[PDB]
């Protein structure tokens, strides 16, 4: 399942949308989930990614307009069951044993996360834990120059494979590191 | 209106200028022809607004090394732009000016302008203004403090005889949450706000001896067990004996969707406190 | 009926006192046993007189600060035996007054200066905190308690940097805890005094010096003097508030200055006549026209 | 008008009572009024003065067992009006301006004080106050070497005449100071 994960688009409170490089590398029609973490301050912001598939799912940011939205929320399709979460409650953001404590709480393999605009992910105590940063470009106070990058995914079975597009200036920097869930 | 407040966003973008007095003057048109658009106008338009003149004070801050006025044109908008605030307290917002008031904090804090702190701490005042009197509902009282708790955790630009009035009014503020687990846990990072500190978490232990929800304060336990961990790393009998409490208490609950989680949790900090 | 032994135990407090401290304490302890072991208002009645009596034997202690040696632990032995005797009047449904033999073991903890009683004064001052807190309504006595922790925290100079500052605000959470704002602005008004004359034990015996929050709790006074819903008490807290601002300007507070004054005096040339025509506001005005006698100007 | 003023008899609570030299020259019947102002902890210590005089009033202090009594209550009698209070109240003990300003609030000339328990009085715009100290030799943490004294007191128009007898160690010192009520 290729499936496209964002967070942070602040439309239009920080920044306004993807660049050109972005849209054109993520055409409607081949995700299958869509999962945003928050801040998306809008209605339309859903509905341009309700063009690209019928999945989408948005738990509550900080920016948020809609009240709606439950906090968390857990999902599985296949052989992986997540949670969504947008990251303001993480206070602070960056510790070690924080996320892999907050995984087996509630018994899951595969964590995405937010409001930190920054990427960073790597592998810890069996589970994979991802943050993709800003996909707008959105400011952090931890991170000032703000590069944003779209990770588009894939799930088979029980072994993931990513492709973060790192737009470091911009030109796309992609990259690939590999995880096989247990 | 809200789709002119994200054509507002057009307008900070198109029609920005490089000259940030050029920007600021048309910001003033900004204020002239639409500035001067309500108080839901202005609700919509004056944050973006402000927003560009976060960026205009940004480009100020891009005007570092080619401008000398930029620090006090950053204080010619912040003035401005906290009366602009002052603005949307005018205008029935309390909640929301909070946050540019606590952008207002950081943008005090990040560009570091002449008397910066002062009117931010005087914007910490204004949060405790716009924040500490208002709020009765607890989720909106504790989602506030504790992001001020997180940028007060990001808040050490204050010197060590600073840094405490504030510590201990937002720990006053902690206190305001009605619920005790919204409580410890904006108290158990008020003990992280301090970087004496352990009493804290025995505070927090010590409501964690005053919530209803008896596994869920086993949860603050496994969240003190989670606590005890950092400022110890950074207080050296607790854990392996609360461990036991662990091989203790998570038995003498619900062997719930939770708690077998939470013993799945536990099982898996076994995994974990075996730091091996 | 059980206050008989108050004098009773009042004239052994004279009797006890001939015999060694240890012949004291243990005949202090048989009297616990031949007597002191004789109820639960029968031990309020004798054990607080004992631990008067071991208040006198830990000043028999300091007495004894050249006949004995271990006079410092055996203050030790009995601080801990008053602890728990104190606790043994804790469970004599009594934490409000055993806050003041707490009180009273805190400041009997730092008048003999031998080892350990300051924690222990902080432990008895957990014990304030825990003998206080929950076991009060009352607004009268929150703050009659409380202000005389405050003024027990105005002589609470044995504490060090790390043991004043917390107990510094933890007073002042109680403080403000007062349901009542006029009673909780004036503790808050004497919180003001706390942060001006702050004694800690790092600064070689003097004070804090810390000037930087003084005004503002007065500010903070001028807040909750907007929250009585009293207006003549409120006038009375800007009286008091000029009270205090005759009181900080007038005793080195350097933050205060003479302009609020000559705008608070010209406020109560309005705001004192913004009162009913009774036996307050003309002695409030007799108050402040002699306060201008104050001033030098009357 | 001889009148005999106290405070802080702490029966039993701290000492028992007043020295043989004291109650010696303390017989009862030559006294009109009676102020206690507080620290009498017992029943007996009221009917101890109710002895030696029919106008005994107590305002409460803090180791008072009475919860009846009243804590300001102003008093006149001739050409002088007095208020009692105990002295727990004052936070802390010995400002100038304090006690020249709370005196003004109700409009009085004589201030009687205690809680202090160390002598010390004075003349002080165009008031007289007056802290006896402690009766019965109780202890406070200012003071630690503590001298009991006791004062009796002489109105007879707008002229007061004090006798204070020092009991330094064992020895009756007697003092005196005039003092003219304007």
């Amino acid at each position: 399942m290729l499936v496209l994960v964002l967070g942070d688009l602040h439309i239009p409170h920080r920044c306004n949308s993807l660049p050109a490089k972005f849209k054109k590398l993520l055409v409607p029609g081949k995700i299958q989930h869509i999962l945003c973490t928050g801040n998306l301050c809008t209605k339309e912001s859903y509905d341009y990614l309700k063009t690209l598939a019928g999945d989408v799912h948005i738990v509550r940011g900080d920016f948020d307009e809609n009240l709606n939205y439950p906090e968390q929320k857990v999902v599985t399709v296949g052989q992986f069951k997540i949670g969504l979460i947008h990251g303001h409650q993480v206070i602070p953001w960056g510790d070690m044993a924080s996320l892999a404590l907050l995984q087996r709480q509630f018994d899951v393999d595969i964590l995405i996360s937010g409001h930190t605009h920054k990427f960073e992910a790597f592998e810890h105590e069996n589970k994979f834990y991802i943050n993709p940063g800003s996909a707008t470009g959105a400011y952090n106070a931890l991170e000032t120059n703000i590069i944003p990058s779209f990770v588009l995914m894939d799930i088979q079975a029980s072994t993931v494979v990513t492709y973060v597009y790192q737009l470091i200036g911009d030109d796309v920097k992609v990259e690939r590191i590999e995880y096989k869930k247990s | 209106f809200a789709d002119e407040q994200s054509l507002v966003g057009r307008f900070i973008h198109l029609l920005r200028s490089d000259d940030p007095d050029q920007q600021y003057l048309i910001l003033n048109t900004a204020r002239k022809h639409f500035g001067a658009g309500g108080n839901q106008r202005i609700r919509f338009t004056l944050p973006p607004l402000v927003f560009a003149a976060y960026q205009l004070a940004f480009r100020y801050k891009e005007n570092s090394q080619m401008d000398d006025k930029w620090e006090k044109k950053c204080q010619k908008i912040f003035s401005f732009a906290h009366q602009t605030i002052s603005a949307l307290i005018k205008a029935e917002l309390a909640e929301l000016p909070l946050r540019l008031f606590l952008q207002g904090a950081l943008a005090a804090g990040e560009i570091g302008f002449e008397n910066h702190e002062t009117v931010a701490y005087e914007f910490m005042s204004q949060a405790f203004s716009l924040y500490e009197d208002e709020i009765s509902d607890s989720k909106a009282q504790l989602a506030a403090i504790t992001l001020i708790i997180g940028t007060f955790e990001r808040m050490k630009c204050f010197s060590e005889e600073n840094h405490e009035p504030l510590r201990t009014q937002c720990a006053l503020a902690a206190s305001k949450l009605l619920k005790k687990p919204d409580q410890g846990r904006a108290v158990s990072t008020c003990a992280h706000l301090f970087w004496r500190v352990m009493e804290c978490l025995k505070k927090a232990l010590k409501i964690a001896n005053q919530c209803m929800d008896p596994s869920l304060q086993v949860q603050l336990f496994i969240e003190i067990l989670n606590r005890y961990i950092y400022f110890y790393e950074k207080t050296i009998q607790v854990l392996n004996q609360l461990i036991q409490k662990i091989r203790e208490d998570l038995p003498n609950l619900e062997s719930s969707e939770e708690t077998e989680q939470i013993n799945k949790h536990f099982h898996n900090t076994l995994e974990h406190l075996r730091s091996r």
